[PDB]
């Protein structure tokens, strides 16, 4: 995990940017 | 006239005696769960 | 004579706004690259 964060890692990070009523 | 949404319900109109644009969010509902601990140790309750 | 009409003869089908939405309509269009008598 990077503290400067969601506190998630560089590579959970990029898992997260990769993915996508009434 | 009128907007739609994208799975086709209505989503704003015209008012039919002026001109300006008002939008139509659905009034606020949701479901009651009763947080309990169990009877045989409080009749008390909180409410979600 | 003749000509191509490309994408041309697109209207708006319905008194309806929508946005942001792909909406798929069957009515009288006229049918892409369809040729359009050309007169002057
Ligand atoms: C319709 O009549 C109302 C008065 O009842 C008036 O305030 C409004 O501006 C009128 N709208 C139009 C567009 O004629
Ligand atoms: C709670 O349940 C136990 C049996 O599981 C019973 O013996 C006890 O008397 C109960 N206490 C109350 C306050 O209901
Ligand atoms: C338009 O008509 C000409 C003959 O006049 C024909 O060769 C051509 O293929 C036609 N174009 C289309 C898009 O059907």
């Amino acid at each position: 995990p990077d503290p400067s964060k969601s506190k998630r890692s560089f590579i959970e990070d990029l898992l997260f940017n990769k993915v996508t009523k009434f | 006239q009128f907007g739609r949404d994208i799975a086709d319900t209505t989503d704003a109109v015209r008012d039919p005696q002026t001109l300006e644009i008002l939008d139509i969010t659905p009034c606020s509902f949701g479901g009651v769960s009763v947080i309990t601990p169990g009877t045989n140790t409080s009749n008390e309750v909180a409410v979600l | 004579a003749y000509t191509n009409s490309f994408t041309r003869g697109v209207y708006y089908p319905d008194k309806v706004f929508r946005s942001s939405v792909l909406h798929s309509t069957q009515d009288l269009f006229l049918p892409f690259f369809s040729n359009v008598t050309w007169f002057h």
